């Protein structure tokens, strides 16, 4: 027995638009901006030499402290030339707006979320965010928009604070580092009221991220949305898609953006979605 | 737990 009839996106439309399914989380990684012209940046074209000891050092946090600078270069090389969301994140708008968003938790940290117009409560930036930056001095701590870090990022001179001449160090979590507490906290309460977990462009292989899917309760549908299935058990040592025990997990396969066009089609959305993208797109092309 | 590969 199920709330899904069917393991399908059709089956997953018709539980949305059920009474059945009233919250929604969203979990999103790099795959939701690659279509923004935003590459992961754990992907290997990054990897153009600083005197590296390995490729991680960049992204990692021991080799940022007492060596920034690689880090703000390589920040300057991979900097947007244009900050738009994809169909994606307005699909996680849309939800909002129709009151079934819960919360989305994002491994993203190019803001692409919040101009999409969801607010600060209804995100989790698991791993931070370039939206604000602050000064590392602990007594200090004074805060920076992105405007004003972009800016010292392209004069190519390490960011310094204006009160006390600290480094400015933006709001991301580098590898190694503890994620916010609001990240566990926020997991704690949101994962016993969750009615769907849609699970988008992740291959789910950060931690501790990808263990969210875990934190699901056992009767939750999860939909990935991806280019590749992710998520299952690793058989050398999660998503059961394709078993005869399979019961509740559903795998749509291809890029995000048509993923999320297909089920707004199979909800009566896709002319709403159709709408917001070209209004906020035209809006952001004409900045 | 620290975020990781
Ligand atoms: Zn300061």
């Amino acid at each position: 027995e199920r709330l899904l009839d069917e393991l399908t996106l059709e089956g997953v439309a018709r539980y949305m638009q059920s009474e059945r399914c009233r919250r929604v989380i969203c979990l999103v990684g790099a795959g939701i901006s690659t279509s923004a012209g935003i590459p992961d940046f754990r992907s290997p074209s990054t990897g153009l030499k600083y005197h590296l000891p390995y490729p991680e050092a960049i992204f990692e946090i021991s080799y940022f402290k007492k060596h920034p600078e690689p880090f703000f270069a390589l920040a300057k090389e991979l900097y947007p030339g244009q900050f738009k969301p994809t169909i994606c994140h307005y699909f996680m708008r849309l939800l909002k707006d129709k009151g079934l968003l819960l919360r989305c938790y994002t491994q993203n940290i190019d803001t692409l979320e919040r101009i999409a117009g969801l607010e600060q409560e209804d995100l989790v930036e698991a791993h931070g965010t370039f939206y604000t930056s602050h000064c590392v001095s602990a007594s200090c701590r004074h805060e920076y928009p992105l405007s004003w870090m972009k800016e010292k990022i392209f004069s190519e001179v390490t960011p310094k604070c204006e009160n006390c001449q600290s480094l400015v160090k933006p709001d991301i979590v580098f590898f190694g580092e503890s994620l916010p507490a609001r990240f566990f906290s926020c997991m704690q309460s949101d994962f016993l009221k969750v009615d769907l977990l849609l699970v988008m462009g992740t291959s789910l292989q950060v931690q501790p991220f990808a263990s969210l899917i875990s934190k699901a309760p056992l009767s939750t549908p999860r939909l990935l949305i991806n280019k590749e299935k992710a998520g299952q058990s690793d058989p050398f040592l999660g998503m059961d898609f394709d078993s005869k025990k399979a019961y509740r997990d559903v795998a749509w396969l291809g890029e995000c953006d048509q993923g999320c066009l297909a089920l707004a089609e199979l909800l009566g959305w896709k002319k709403e979605l159709e709408d917001l993208v070209r209004r906020e797109h035209a809006s952001i092309d004409a900045q | 737990p620290r975020k990781q590969l």
